[PDB]
């Protein structure tokens, strides 16, 4: 047959969500391509309205939720071809927020999705250039204004990738970011996009401190440490400092001074892999996946 | 007036116009390269039977 | 919108890069209009606009040797240029010069025009020029091909046409050849397997002199390219390009076809096989 | 140069790239300009039009951050044009449009513009309001400068300046911040070793409410990203940036500067720190 | 905005015009925050010792 | 310290041709240094005259010669080294060249250098490029023709390389390729340049007759594919084979069917060492290495 209409898309995704989100942890690879038709089979009919807006919107949404329990129940799902459709999905919402504006509609949910936006790629300046071009109304949403804290937050003049342009006077505030992590106020699916870049944020943050200890300092306490980036407990410590050569001392402190690299992503090694902050987890718990994926109003 | 670069057009759809030869016309024994060749053709056949 | 002489400016700017010996820092343009925004855009300028702009991109594609690529480009043009409103002594003028590379492109792609709807563009002695080109290719004259170069070599090297041509035409010129040979070998004398001592003196005679066969001796890429002693190979290249369906046994000497009545079983139409292994779309201004 | 209108045609162009809001397109226009060919004409078309190409190869690098960058051009574009009759609307108004940006581009790299030479080109409006967050970034006041923003946010919105001051004005005022402090605690009172606990009193006075303190219950981005709770990050960052030359001591929870009058040793000054480890090229035109 | 954008110049070295300040001081005087500076700079002083 | 100047740095490059050609199989790094030294010095200057040409034109000879040499001893030297400095002289001997024809004047060896230029990149379409919009007399010098010929026959419409975009209707004329190569007439350092071509020329050849081959020909003789590829020797084919992962069988053929990669470049498997033409060399030994430098009119 042709292409499936609006209304039974939508249908079909409430099916995902009403009863195969429990089953996430293994083989979202499924939910992935039967998600990735409905964006495509809307897309395809050239259909731009709310069933899009709406399904979109939680397809991102589950994409977030999937980010967290893949790496909390570290089951392998990808070296994250997922970021991909997460982008693809939101550049394809940012467009249907653009003509609806431009139609003199409203999307009730934008911010939200703007915010989201903001933290995909989070030193692109690109991002902080077009939020500025929105609707004073939308640029000064909680959740968007939260996500240009962490994109200020997050930025340091010490970054090292390749390809990468170091700009002038950045924070580095990784004392405000595991701060903002930690509060009640921020939106849960937000702070799983943002456990993307704890392993970065931390080893700057290291390599920021470790600077600034003159020569004979006494190696510092692994508890100092685990309180300021927010560690889940002694053994990632420990796991974090052999991962980049931080040698220890008394399996009870670091000597920062032997840290020793430039970048956080080293010679054609395996990336550490993803973590997680237990704040969440928690959160999480206390909570329903299928709950989180219907945050927000409705189209 | 000369160069490959295009004139001003001044200042101010039906598709068709097929301007591909579709098939050929022309007659293959008036052309004298072309009858060498079965001329030759025929030499090797007679020989090399 | 609000950037109505873009499409102009760009066009101003690129054939400026032209005029300089450095049409390679036109991409960068070039490639500014695949931006989602823009690409819908392309359509809404004037057409003698896009006209131009084809043109360039076409003459683009050529200086990096990606025929069909270039083909597609000049077909948009000069077929937008045909059901042109006007007609002034400059539109047409426009269309001789997309002629003049539209021409040599559908060659090498195995296209060969109708010079009905041309000739209120081109020169009947044009015509006859390309003509005379259009029939040596047709009938595999290899020897007739490069002559035709080695005349016309001095303003085909001006319009970077010369190189393009003596490497792109061969191997349709070759098709061609072998097709004669094939038709009348294996469809009308029913003989399955072909003899590489037959392609051989089939070759010698299209090909002619070689480079340091008697008489000819400096090297020359009209004489020093092409020589009748490769057959195994002008075959393995033709087969390659899926322009003849057959096969070689090096030690026994043969090339092997399929036995058949109908001519276009072995040596499918050139043009279609080309395009199928080098797929180009209209819509990819870059 | 040759094909005078080049540069002409370039800045036509970009400035388009802009009006419909993809001034990233115009990297690609930029880039043309680095072959050692047309490097070398780049200073031979009209003054004018350099010096419109650096001002918006300007605006274009201070979109990506790159401050210094954004500096050079602002700088040279704004020195060439006072060499023009500074008589006429179009000149001085377009001197006006160039500072718009080269003042706050100057400010985040420690650089006051001197409001003699700006007073024909600038409002006292203008020149007042750009005069207090001079003040507040000088006397380290965070509060001061995050509520200067604040109360600019649409324009400088529009002009794309908000973001780049929210976040790289900051650690500017840290500097002078730590600075004042720096001098009566150590150059007056002999007192080379800072205890965080001062330094905390200190940023709490400059810093004002933060997010989830008593009557500051939703985030803005004025009041989210600086708390006097995190002492040491921000002395570690100013150390990192080589604007501070100390040593910290988590343990001992203190920080410790050299021993001295002199305090240019321990507080450099903040421009020739800054440009030093990010150096930057008039004769980059990309 | 679109007045953000070069007007057309008109039609037909001297170096200088040092339009940048040298240091930080001699910018207006802040009572309010650097009187309330200092004040804490010297309860510190004379408390903690 | 002092940059030397041009009457004398002519007489640097006399002795090191009259003198230490001869110890070249090993005196190559320190013959490098010396010539790269030559170079520099001379456009410390901003000298372009019959000096600056003179020493450059018999550097790139010099470093033509330098090929061969190394890679008939085993003496494995720098991989790309010699090539790109053999590219920063044409580079400037080429716009040297440009200049010269500007103002009026000529340089009795461009054609020579031009053809080289022609064999550095002889799969881009740049140089058929430019080479199209010189002098006639220099397009039709015997030196460019044989120059374009051989990149005409190397053209390959299956030749894969990561970024290389194929061009259709190319000629893989392997065959008339190694015709050439035993010419009489063909310049003799040319011919050290076009050998950095054997292996891929080749097994483009190869992979193109597998596939005329109808599935259960029965293998291909040595005796024989040292005729269709020039080998050097029985050994060395058999070596190639062992490469590619084609087969050998009974000793005396192989099994082209057995070849199954797309390219010439396997995925990480550093390249087959490069190889020569047992009658280029030998062409080689009854002249001398300066000879082959000096050789050339004078400016």
């Amino acid at each position: 047959s042709d292409v499936r209409p609006p209304h039974i898309l939508v249908k079909t995704l409430d099916y995902i969500v009403d009863n195969l989100l429990t089953t996430l942890p293994e083989s979202e690879g499924f939910l992935w391509d039967r998600m990735r038709s409905i964006r495509q089979d809307f897309t395809y009919q050239n259909y731009s309205g709310p069933e899009a807006v709406d399904c979109n919107e939680r397809i991102v949404r589950i994409h977030l939720l999937i980010l967290h329990i893949m790496v909390k129940s570290n089951v392998e799902f990808s070296l994250q071809q997922e970021l991909e459709q997460l982008h693809k999905s939101l550049i394809t919402l940012s467009e249907i927020y653009d003509d609806v504006r431009s139609s003199g509609g409203t999307c009730p949910n934008e911010a939200e999705f703007r915010a989201y936006a903001l933290l995909s790629k989070i030193r692109d300046p690109q991002y902080d250039e077009n939020i500025q071009r929105l609707p004073k109304h939308i640029f000064q949403d909680k959740l968007v204004q939260m996500a240009l804290c962490f994109r200020r937050v997050i930025s340091n003049s010490a970054y090292t990738e390749r390809g990468f342009v170091k700009t002038e006077n950045c924070l580095n505030f990784y004392a405000r970011f595991f701060q903002l992590m930690q509060s009640p106020s921020l939106p849960l699916l937000m702070g799983f996009f943002l456990q993307m870049h704890l392993t970065d944020i931390r080893f700057y943050a290291l390599r920021a401190l470790s600077h600034t200890l003159n020569k004979k300092h006494k190696p510092i306490p692994f508890i100092y440490l685990e309180n300021m980036l927010l560690f889940n407990n002694r053994q990632e410590i420990i796991e974090f400092c052999n991962y980049y050569s931080i040698e220890i001392i008394n399996g009870d402190a670091a000597d920062l001074k032997t840290l020793q690299h430039y970048s956080h992503k080293l010679s054609e090694t395996q990336p550490l892999k993803k973590t997680y902050l237990t704040c969440l987890e928690r959160r999480l718990q206390k909570t329903t996946y299928k709950g989180l994926i219907n945050g927000g109003e409705d189209n | 007036e000369e160069d490959d670069e295009f004139e001003d057009f001044p200042i101010d759809a039906v598709t068709q116009t097929n301007i591909w030869e579709e098939n050929w016309d022309d007659v293959e024994v008036d052309d004298d390269f072309t009858n060498e060749l079965k001329a030759e053709l025929d030499r090797y056949k007679r020989e090399n039977q | 919108g609000k950037q109505r002489i873009l499409l102009y400016l760009v066009n101003k700017l690129n054939n400026i890069y032209f005029r300089i010996e450095s049409p390679q820092l036109c991409s960068n343009i070039f490639k500014n209009f695949q931006p989602k925004s823009m690409l819908a855009h392309f359509n809404e300028y004037q057409l003698d606009q896009q006209i131009e702009y084809r043109y360039l991109l076409g003459r683009y594609y050529l200086l990096n040797s990606q025929v069909h690529n270039a083909f597609v480009q000049f077909n948009e043009a000069f077929q937008s240029l045909l059901n042109l409103p006007l007609t002034n002594q400059a539109i047409t003028r426009n269309g001789t010069r997309i002629l003049n590379y539209m021409i040599p492109t559908g060659l090498i792609l195995g296209k060969m025009v109708k010079w009905g709807p041309l000739r209120p563009f081109l020169s009947q002695e044009t015509i006859d020029n390309w003509s005379v080109l259009y029939k040596h290719v047709r009938y595999g004259n290899i020897q007739g091909v490069s002559l035709w170069l080695r005349q016309n070599e001095r303003h085909l090297c001006a319009r970077q046409l010369l190189i393009v041509l003596l490497e792109k035409l061969p191997m349709v010129t070759y098709r061609n050849l072998i097709k004669t040979v094939i038709k009348s070998w294996t469809t009308e004398w029913g003989q399955n397997k072909l003899p590489y001592s037959l392609i051989e003196r089939v070759l010698q005679l299209s090909i002619g002199p070689t480079f340091e066969d008697p008489g000819a001796q400096e090297i020359t890429i009209y004489n020093g390219i092409h020589s009748p002693k490769n057959v195994e190979n002008v075959l393995v290249t033709l087969i390659n390009l899926g322009l003849l369906r057959a096969n070689c046994f090096p030690q026994l000497q043969l090339c092997v076809v399929k036995k058949t009545t109908m001519i276009q079983e072995i040596v499918p139409p050139v043009n279609e096989r080309i395009t199928k292994m080098f797929p180009a779309h209209s819509h990819v201004l870059w």
